[PDB]
RNA sequence: AGGAGGUGCAUGGCCGCCGUCAGCUCGUACCGUGAGGCGUCCACUUAAGUGUGGUAACGAGCGAGACCCGCGCCCCCAGUUGCCAGUCCCUCCCGCUCGGGAGGGAGGCACUCUGGGGGGACUGCCGGCGAUAAGCCGGAGGAAGGGGCGGGCGACGGUAGGUCAGUAUGCCCCGAAACCCCCGGGCUACACGCGCGCUACAAUGGGCGGGACAAUGGGACCCGACCCCGAAAGGGGAAGGGAAUCCCCUAAACCCGCCCUCAGUUCGGAUCGCGGGCUGCAACUCGCCCGCGUGAAGCUGGAAUCCCUAGUACCCGCGUGUCAUCAUCGCGC
């Protein structure tokens, strides 16, 4: 079996990669486990606006969201070559492991 | 405060003038046809326009 | 963790962009793009005047690759130079050009009006240029030249518009130049029409 | 005149072991995710680093 | 016939399973008759007393509750039990009685915590530091 | 009838009374001169608190087993009066819990699950269940609503 | 201490607290009758839900109102019995279980000592402690005047409950009397019209000032 | 070269206040010799220069709204690292097992959950008021009735308001000193005035034993389950975890049982003695923790003054930022 974890800061790129993998699996005819959406990771940083100490304190909360999807497939020669031939856009990160 | 918007009122008036027979006093039907006939992409705005066109049709039928 | 990789990549892109902005001020710098390839990394630099970026004999490009690899730690980088899609719609480039004109010594009013007219005639819904600093005397001022339609409050103003800022180092001090441009084809939520 | 002086001694902890990569400050360094960025720098930088102010 | 229902209150989620039995109601495996405090026990018991002895001694209920406090879990279990009873008997008169007595037994409670804000945060959204004025 | 059908304290006290008989559970020599946690101000006021603590530990192993020293310490901790400083939560000591668990193991009521903790053996399970059954039989007379259970 | 039967009391009918029924409770004052809610209710706990609405507390059971009023500190910006009762960390604020237990004990004491319905005695106390007139500043022309005004039924109920709770707190403050005993004594005294009660004394004070200023 | 030397009365950028206030303006026409005026006024309405109607003005721009994020209801898809309701097997326990309960495997995703796309709420309907409009009050249905609830976004300008000691920077100055490094000290001093807080002045309690229920977030010289040692602090080995898989993490307020019974007390825990530890190259100036010992004001507070309209206020604890150690603090749960 092969487990693939795909994470990105762009939901559209995430979905594009997921759809490409799904199409590859469908054309190869191999059963595929649907994309598991893992909980989004939200990095929040709260910072004081003023560069000095004078004035009423005000803060801004800058948030960076990272979205994660998981897929499980059964290993095959053509399927795995096609998957390794994925586009993997710049903002998406892909990890492949075998079980 | 709850007052209708300028562009909402203008869009409703021009829509009802352009398609007199394509709207009635039914909010659901007005909503469907507003979504079909307008480039609106917001559900809230679409509901605004649909409600106001329903009001305009009611006024017309009243006289 | 995975967030640590995202953060390191963002920070590296930061430092490279800032260094290139310092280096290519006179080259009409517009931005950069970094991509990963099996052999290494590829860096595309958008410049209105690739002549300066390439230099004579390729020495500038050679040294730039050397620096961006050793100092910034990128892995086997290859640098390509491209033209700006439209220099008159990139706010940063226009701000840098106006600052350079002020440094040259053109009257601020004439330079601002010329830049505004050129940007408007090159295609834009609206434009606004703010000049702040020691103008017309020792007491600093802040004058704005505006034309067309523009937005400054809300998500449309945050996203649609392009903003740039630059500093002109004259003899009497620093002048701040701010440029905001609304590119053509941008539709505000208020604009809807029958189909 | 030797060069053994004029050199910062090695430091592994304290406010003297962290600096802003962009500013060189010594005070409010953000280490939330290894940013190593000063408070002012991060504030001026957040929109274009991928961070956003959703609400 | 096994029937499942859900109830939510604040951060408390209760899943109730109802079947045919003798009248055994268990919350997390512990009988409802020894629920402490009496306030929470009464909150849990109210729907059954409203329904009556006949229906009460005709069904068995097992409730699993997570999250929240001792009152939130009790109210979530109350909602789950009320919904399970209503759907099990299918009695519109009983549903009407429940609605008139307490609309919240069948309908959830939308109220949630309002996020805190600066100026003495960690105390509340609107709590503010005392101002010196001089 | 089992542990889940009986209030915790009424069962714990009875288990302590019953455990006073078993010879493998004896207070340590340092028991009289020790508090039950750094967060406690004054040492116990029972003179037989050891048996109550051991019964509580046994019931905890029965319910949430397998468990360990650190998690039992978390359970047995509590708020501390720090004086002018605000109140804060702290864990409990480890020697009491470790010795209680070792004594229970010697008695045969618990056993070590390697890398996981300590789990109740069938003998201890039967002991606790018998005590709970007796308590429930006693309670049923006062509360008729518990008969059906 | 208390019997296991009381510890694990299991109600089987819909009545106030599962022990006392309000079917026989009688309210005379026609002004206050539409506002003293006596509908069947097992647990007097509505989790608020009546603050959003206007006149939304006119449908909250009287015992729940009493519990909410008891849940307090006693005094922070107003002096009670010539003293402040600023209980910071030992107050009953946000402890509805404690307020509920205190009210239960007070009702038990009232029934033991009187032989009648504790809720009926509480009703009587409210009727006796509800003022009928007050005074306020009203401006006509360019200056103010100290005029006399009436009190609406809901304000009368609010004042009565507030006075009863404040009297109970004052009686219990730094005294051998427990809170439940203080509340029971205050309610009984208000029902009996004995001027010793804080509620009756304050009602008479407001009444006399209003009469003098009218 | 360098400069945390001066100048924020030379600047940029940034930020607080006017102010999330509703205001600030433009094209043409018209009135006035002119500065200027009209539009931007009047009646009603709105949180709003929000909108209807009348007019020497007709249109328009930037603000407001729109917009963006999250919460609450329902449907579709998705079933792992998340979940265990039904069904099978194994093991154990109880009133001797009719019956009931627990755990592990297979199995399922049924419910919760995570996260993508959609629906729903729109004065849409009814009665009344206003004038038939703008709109307002109440009612039915509904999860959500009137800006759905909370937030992000701060207009033309001013405030010579704060910031050169965060970075940049004009002028002035040191330039072998004001530049750069090393030890030691200070920023921690203490007759006294003030701001914001913690603990308390007790029974709406203190102590002792026992019984319950969370969420947000973080983890590589890092979190560390689990076992052994110690009375506590703490010490030795060490599984697992780059994370829906492991851990931080079995919170307190609360509930039961016993003692105390109105007392400067079994309240209150300042202030010192002795001893044991942790971090750190270094603990005296000047760190934190632990056991025993003593037990200072304080018994509710004048004038005056502060915050808050619903899961809000009040009470109760926890996460994180600062961190080798140190949270009576900020931001959140
Ligand atoms: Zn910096």
């Amino acid at each position: 079996k092969a487990r693939i974890k795909i994470a990105s800061t762009n939901v559209r790129s995430l979905d594009e990669v997921a759809n490409q993998i799904k199409q590859i699996a469908e054309r190869t005819g191999v059963r595929m486990s649907g994309p598991i959406p893992l909980p989004t990771k939200r990095i929040r940083i709260t910072t004081r606006k003023s560069p000095d100490g004078e004035g009423s304190a005000t803060f801004d909360r800058w948030e960076l969201r990272v979205h994660k999807r998981l897929i499980d497939i059964e290993a095959d020669e053509r399927a795995m070559r096609q998957i390794m031939r994925i586009r993997v856009p710049e903002d998406v990160t892909i990890e492949i492991e075998l079980i | 405060g709850k007052i209708r918007q300028g562009f909402i009122k203008r869009v409703a008036r021009e829509l009802v003038n352009k398609y007199p027979n394509e709207f009635t006093t039914d909010f659901e039907h007005n909503k469907k046809k507003v979504q079909e006939l307008t480039n609106v992409t917001s559900k809230k705005i679409r509901n605004r326009i649909a409600g106001y066109v329903t009001k305009l049709v009611r006024m017309k039928m009243e006289g | 963790a995975i967030e640590r990789y995202f953060i390191r990549e963002a920070v590296r892109e930061m430092l490279i962009d800032e260094f290139l902005e310092k280096e290519l001020r006179r080259a009409g710098y517009g931005g950069l793009d970094i991509k990963k390839t099996p052999l290494g990394t590829k860096v595309i630099i958008f410049a209105a005047n690739p002549g300066y970026v390439i230099g004579r004999g390729g020495r500038r490009i050679r040294e730039l690759t050397r620096i961006l690899e050793k100092q910034f730690g990128l892995e086997n980088p290859q640098i390509e130079v491209e033209e700006i899609k439209n220099p008159y719609l990139n706010a940063k480039v226009q701000a840098v050009r106006l600052a350079q004109a002020l440094e040259r010594g053109i009257h601020f009013r004439r330079a601002a009006y010329a830049a505004l007219r050129a940007i408007m005639n090159n295609g834009a819904r609206g434009v606004e240029i703010r000049l702040s600093g020691k103008l017309t005397g020792e007491r600093a001022k802040s004058i704005r030249f505006y034309q067309g339609y523009l937005a400054k409050v809300g998500n449309p103003a945050e996203t649609l518009v392009s903003k740039g800022y630059a500093q002109a180092l004259l003899k009497l001090g620093v002048i701040g130049v701010k440029v905001a441009i609304m590119p053509p084809g941008a539709r505000l939520p208020d604009e809807i029409e029958i189909i | 005149a030797k060069a053994d002086y004029n050199k910062r001694k090695p430091r592994k902890f304290g406010k003297g072991a962290r600096r802003c990569i962009r500013c060189g400050q010594y005070g409010p360094i953000i280490r939330i995710q290894g940013l190593m960025l000063c408070r002012h720098c991060f504030r001026e930088v957040a929109p274009k680093l991928g961070f956003r102010k959703y609400e | 016939r096994i029937i499942q229902t859900t109830g939510k209150r604040k951060t408390a989620i209760a899943r109730a399973v109802i079947r045919e039995g003798k009248g055994r109601v268990r919350i997390n495996g512990k009988p409802v008759e020894i629920i402490e405090p009496e306030i929470a026990r009464f909150t849990i018991l109210e729907p059954l007393i409203l329904a009556g002895e006949e229906i009460w001694n005709s069904v068995d209920i097992d409730v699993k509750v997570e999250g929240g406090g001792f009152m939130g879990q009790a109210e979530a279990a109350r909602m789950a039990i009320a919904r399970a009873l209503v759907e099990w008997t299918g009695d519109m008169s009983l549903k009407e009685k429940f609605m008139k007595y307490d609309r919240t037994m069948l309908v959830g409670d939308p109220r949630r915590t309002e996020p805190h804000k600066p100026n003495r945060s960690t105390k509340g959204p609107r709590a503010k530091r005392q101002k010196s004025y001089r | 009838a089992t542990v889940y059908d009986v209030p915790g304290d009424l069962l714990v006290e009875r288990v302590a009374q019953r455990l006073k008989e078993i010879p493998e559970i004896k207070p340590p020599e340092w028991a009289p001169f020790v508090k039950t946690g750094r967060h406690k101000e004054r040492l116990p006021e029972q003179e037989d608190w050891w048996y109550y603590r051991v019964a509580s530990i046994l019931r905890r192993v029965y319910l949430d087993g397998p468990v360990g020293i650190e998690r039992l310490r978390t359970y047995y901790g509590g708020r501390k009066n720090r004086g002018h400083a605000p109140e804060k939560f702290y864990k409990a000591g480890g020697s009491i819990i470790r010795k209680a668990l070792q004594q229970l193991e010697a008695a045969g009521f618990v056993e070590k699950v390697p890398g996981k903790g300590r789990v109740i053996t069938p003998k201890g399970r039967s002991f606790l269940d018998k005590i709970a059954t007796e308590l429930k039989k006693e309670l049923e007379e006062i509360i008729p609503e518990l008969k059906k259970y | 201490a208390k019997p296991l039967n009381e510890r694990f009391f299991i109600p089987h009918e819909i009545k106030v607290m599962g022990r006392w029924s309000t079917e026989d409770v009688e309210v005379r004052d026609p002004s206050l009758k539409p506002y003293i809610n006596l509908e069947p209710r097992l647990l007097p706990h509505t989790h608020g839900r009546h603050a959003k609405k206007h006149f939304g507390k006119a449908n909250v059971h009287i015992v729940e109102r009493l519990i909410n009023k008891i849940m307090r500190s006693g005094g922070s910006h107003y002096k009670v019995a010539g003293h402040f009762m600023r209980r910071e960390h030992r107050s009953l604020n946000s402890k509805k279980v404690k307020a509920y237990e205190v009210v239960k004990e007070a009702f038990k004491i009232i029934e033991q000592r009187t032989g009648k319905n504790p809720i009926q005695v509480l009703v009587w106390a409210i009727e006796n402690a509800a003022p009928r007139e007050d005074t306020t500043s009203v401006m006509f022309g360019g200056i103010r005047y100290h005029v006399a005004v009436d009190i609406s039924p809901m304000r009368r109920l609010d004042v009565a409950l507030r006075n009863i709770a404040l009297g109970a707190s004052a009686k219990c403050y730094r005294n051998k009397m427990s809170f439940a005993e203080a509340l029971a004594e205050e309610i009984i005294l208000a029902a009996n019209k004995d001027p010793k009660s804080y509620a009756y004394s304050k009602k008479l004070e407001i009444e006399r000032i209003a009469e003098s200023s009218r």
